[PDB]
Parts: C-alpha cells; structure tokens; sequence
C-alpha cells in the first residue's frame, strides 16, 4: 500500500511468521521490542488469602496466580486503577476471580486455571478469562492437594504491562533475523576450516537471493526485509500483539510530539 | 535387673525405630523417606560424630634420628591393650 | 558482568527464575524455680518492656500464623516475676521480616511451656547475590 | 514442586503441558525428545523447562494435614 | 465456629487456657499448633 510493507508467510492462532519489508532496522527492532515490554494485558496482582492448607506457601502460590494468563481482548477499555478514582479499585480498573478448592477425592484433587470464577462485573467486554488452550480444557495447573486440604482465595486483576512485570507481558519470544547471507557483513563467523561448511544456512536463505562471489563488496547496502515470528501467550490475539505493538509505539512517538507543543507555551 | 542411664541412639541404626520402618510408614511418622540417618539428636540438634583419625598402635616402625643426635635410629612401638 | 560478577535476566527473575524460600525458627520456655516462681507468655503492659509493636500478640503471648511481622515486632510475649512486670519477649531478628508460619506449643519434659515460631520469607534474586 | 507456569526464558505457558507429557510419556509410551515436541515445546529454554522438572510436589502431599 | 490450636497428627481443632495440660481428646501428642489468623492476608501477584 504505502511505506514499508508486510507479506505474511505462514499464520495461525499462536505464532504469525512474517516478512516485514522496506523498513528500518531501528524501526524493525523498536517494534520488537515494544512488543514485549510495553503492550497492555491484564493479570492478577492481588491475592488476598482466607485459606490455605496446600503443601505450598501463600506467596508460591499468589505468584504463580501473577502468571496465569487472562482474557485481554478489550484491555484497552479497562482503567490502570492508578488512573481510576476509586479509592483503590472498582470494575472500572479491575477484574476479581475466586479460588476455592477441597480435596473431596481421595485421589489428589487438582486446582487449574479453569477454576478462577470471575465475580466483578465485567460490564460486558472480554476480560479476566483464564485462556484455557489445554486440551482438556483445564489449563494451568496452579496447585495440587490431598485430604482435607483447602484453599480459598480472592484475586483482583489489574491493566500492566511488562516493564512492571514479565506477568503482563504478551508476547514471549519473538524469532527476528535478517540478511541470511552476510552480505552486509553483519558478523564475521569464527571457524576451525570453512564458515560456509561448519556455520548452518538457515530456513530464510532461500527467500533472498545468494551472493555470488566475482561481485565486489556491496557497502552501500543498508538493511530492510526482516524475518520475524511472533508468538503469543494466548491473553491477546497474535494478530494483534502486532498492532497493538505498532499502535503502542506510535502513541509513545507522539506523546513527545504532544510534549514538545505544551512546551511551547513558554 | 537395674537401670542406668540413657544411651543416645542413632538414628536409622538397629535399635531405632526408624530401621525397619518403611516408605509409607515414615511419612506417616512425619521423618523423610530420603534420610539417610547415622545422626544422633541430642537436645534438639542434630549431632554428628566425625570420625578421628589416628596412628594404628602395636606396629614396629623405625625412623632416623637428625643430624645433631646422640641417637642414629630408633624402632618404635606402641603398645595399647586392643 | 565483568571480574566475576554475572548480568541476569529480569523477566527471568520474575517468572520465578531462582526464587527461594527461607525459614528462620525463633524459640522459648518458661523458667522454673524449686520454689515454685515461673515466667508467663502473656501480652504484658505497663504494670521493664520491649519497644516493638506488642499488638500482632495475641492472648497466649504468640502470633497467629498467617500475621505479616517485621522491623522488631514481638513474635513471643512472656514476663518473668520478680520482688511485678519484667519483659522476656522476644522480637523478630531486626533486620529480617516475613509472616509468621507456623507457631506450636508443646511441654518439656518437667512440664514447662515450650514454643517455637517460624517466620518464613521469599527471597528474590537481587543484585549483590550470589551463585 | 509443581510445574512452572510459562518457562522463566520465553514465558511461554508450560503449566498445563505437565499432565498432557506425563501421558505421552506412561500411556503413549514416547520418548522425551519427542514427547517435548507433540507439546509444542520447540526451543530448548521451553524444553529444558519440563524435561528437568522434579515434581517434588508428589512426595510433599503425601504427608497427612 | 472458631478454634485456636491443633494436633499435630490427629488434627483436630482444639484449645484451652492457662494450667489446661498440653495435651490433645485423643492423641497425647503433646505438641498443637496454632492454626491461622482470622485477619486475612494479602499478597503481591508478583
Ligand atoms: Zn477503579
Ligand atoms: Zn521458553
Ligand atoms: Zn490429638
């Protein structure tokens, strides 16, 4: 269409391989980063314990809840409740889940994910589900107990992004290469015999064409065309890890615009 | 016939009950399967004996004297009731 | 990371990377005396004390376990007789903090009142540690 | 000590892959290496994850209250 | 409604006061717990 273009390779649910082409390699790479860190999600941040008798400590437990991944489809219309003016937090900054587990079997009864049941009102919009991908449909499993063992919790999950904690993040992993032949002479491989025979070609050689020695060296060759994969978690489309990442990004581009006029005044 | 005093036992030996105990029993007793004892719990604590190492006895063994000496050599030997 | 100190990965950190547990058991009994003067677990007042909140102390001279202890709080109430009120708390390790675990009490062979309380803390993987 | 959410590494989710490799493993009876992949487990940061895993949680339950 | 301290083994809510042994409605075990506070607690999800 316009600038630099896209040509998605392969595609689905979880991973969106891509070949980002005609950009910036600061640009690339600033999108891959934002990527990760800063792209908005919702996790529980607050674990009010009642009751607890499993063989892991409050605090084990209260972490591994910060990693369970949850619904964050309309995250962008919920509030940080440090923004929100409630004191503290309402359920227009925040999502609260329920736990509670007895071991009635006589065979170890499993808590999973599956388990959290939502009591604020969402107000209608997709947030605070405990993306379930398992095949049985479980996912996560957050702890197990025996007899009489019980646990009774409260949650309150809250808008983050990864910065404050990797719990927030969307992304985890994200594949980024580029110019597959050295041509640029990026790098400078280390070998016993041959670079060539030792170092592994990889799956992007083919989509770029080979060097071809008699050429001279090609210096001013910059570097666009980008080999990128990114994955996702599940608490936000794949597709949309990559919007959202390309949104995120310019609105950080434009607050210093925005900054810079304020600044203007005097 | 007479008791007289109380002897430390160690822990996973003969007379400790731990001995023949086994998997499920042990938890049960709330002590873990993995232990491995030779301990003794004097107290409260945990104690255990290092092993002292020492010079066997009733052996012959000769040794030159030094230099400044009355003595040139000597065969020693000590003798200790086994 | 250069002479022997190492770069770590946050995120790692964060999704439990080298995360630890780490209990620390304070203890304590009541003296007895042939001529019958014992010592008590009590929260005491007024009526020689210590300077750490007395509160989290419930009636029993302890604290429950699921209580957040810190700086000195008291973690046992106990008071010695002499001739009225002298303290023989015993307050959280100054620098350390946790929540309180697991508290019990039990007799000692002459009968005493035996207890043991045992905080527990998560340590995160932080700059100047060790590996 | 029960599995770890997400792989400290990547943070892709691993918490629910325990059971579902404990099978292919007893039941489908797999080896790991290939166990690990069927899971989706590609990189070794996510591999090495479950493939060392002491579920010590195990011996912990079996205690009593 | 309530307790106070429990039985190692036989765990079994219990309690009492000053001079009341130290021992349990069943087991000796002389050892009980003290089971935890009513005063719920809260945790950083981090
Ligand atoms: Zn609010
Ligand atoms: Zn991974
Ligand atoms: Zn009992």
């Amino acid at each position: 269409e316009e600038g630099p273009q896209v040509k998605i390779r392969e595609a689905s649910k979880d991973n969106v391989d891509f070949i980002l082409s005609n950009v910036d390699l600061a640009m690339a790479n600033s999108l891959r980063r934002v990527m990760i860190a800063e792209i908005p999600t919702l996790a529980i941040d607050s674990v009010e314990v009642e009751t607890n008798t499993t063989v892991l400590a409050d605090e084990f437990i209260a972490h591994r809840l910060g990693l369970i991944p949850l619904q964050s489809m309309d995250i962008e219309q919920l509030e940080y409740s440090r923004d929100c003016f409630c004191e503290d937090h309402c359920d227009k900054c925040s999502v609260v889940l329920t736990l509670q587990a007895f071991g009635e079997s006589e065979s170890t009864t499993n808590v999973y994910s599956k388990d959290l049941v939502i009591v604020s009102n969402l107000m209608g919009r997709n947030i605070g589900h405990p993306i379930i991908q398992d095949k049985e449909g479980n996912g996560v499993l957050i702890c197990k107990l025996r007899k009489g063992q019980e646990l009774k919790l409260t949650c309150v999950a809250k808008k983050g992004i990864a910065k404050e904690h990797a719990k927030w993040g969307p992304a985890a992993a994200i594949e980024f290469e580029y110019d597959p032949w050295n041509k640029l002479k990026h790098t400078d491989y280390w070998y016993e015999q041959d670079s060539a025979k030792e170092w592994p070609q990889s799956k992007n050689c083919e989509y770029e064409d080979p060097p071809n020695e008699g050429d001279p060296f090609d210096y001013k060759a910059q570097a666009d065309t980008f080999y990128m994969n990114v994955e996702s978690v599940g608490s936000i489309p794949v597709d949309q890890v990559v919007v959202r990442g390309i949104d995120t990004l310019q609105k950080k581009v434009a607050s210093i615009l925005l900054a810079l006029t304020q600044m203007d005044q005097d | 016939k007479v008791f007289i005093g109380r002897l430390p036992i160690m822990l996973r030996s003969k007379n400790c009950y731990l001995s023949e105990a086994t998997e499920s029993d042990l938890y049960k007793l709330k002590e873990c399967p993995f232990d491995m004892g030779g301990y003794f719990i004097i107290n409260g604590s945990e104690k255990v004996l290092i092993a002292q190492e020492r010079s066997a006895g009733n052996i012959v063994q000769v040794f030159k004297k030094a230099a400044p000496s009355p003595i040139s050599h000597v065969a020693e030997i000590r003798s200790a009731l086994e | 990371n250069q002479e022997d100190s190492m770069i770590m990965n946050q995120s790692s950190i964060d999704r439990g990377l080298f995360r630890s547990l780490f209990f620390r058991s304070y203890m304590d009994q009541e003296k007895k005396y042939g001529m019958s003067i014992t010592e008590t677990f009590e929260k005491p007042q007024r009526t020689r004390m210590k300077h750490g909140t007395y509160d989290k102390l419930d009636d029993d001279g302890l604290i429950a376990p699921g209580v957040r202890v810190s700086g000195e709080d008291v973690i046992i109430g106990k008071t010695t007789p002499i001739s009225s009120k002298r303290d023989a708390s015993t307050p959280l390790r100054s620098t350390e903090n946790g929540i309180v675990d697991q508290v019990l009490v039990t007799t000692n062979q002459d009968g005493l009142k035996f207890v043991k309380v045992r905080v527990r803390t998560t340590k995160i993987p932080q700059i100047g540690d060790k590996f | 000590m029960i599995v770890p959410v997400r792989c400290f590494s990547c943070g892709k989710v691993v918490g629910d892959k325990w059971e579902s490799y404990l099978n292919l493993l007893q039941e489908d009876e797999l080896d790991e290496g290939t166990a690990l992949s069927r899971l989706g487990l590609k990189r070794y940061c996510c591999r090495r994850m479950i493939l060392t895993h002491v579920d010590l949680i195990e011996k912990f339950l079996r205690y009593n209250p | 409604a309530t307790l106070k301290y429990i039985c190692a083994e036989c765990s079994s809510k219990l309690s009492l006061s000053r001079t009341d042994a130290v021992r349990c409605k069943d087991c000796g075990h002389r050892i009980l717990l003290k089971a935890r506070t009513k005063r719920l607690v809260q945790f950083e999800a981090r």
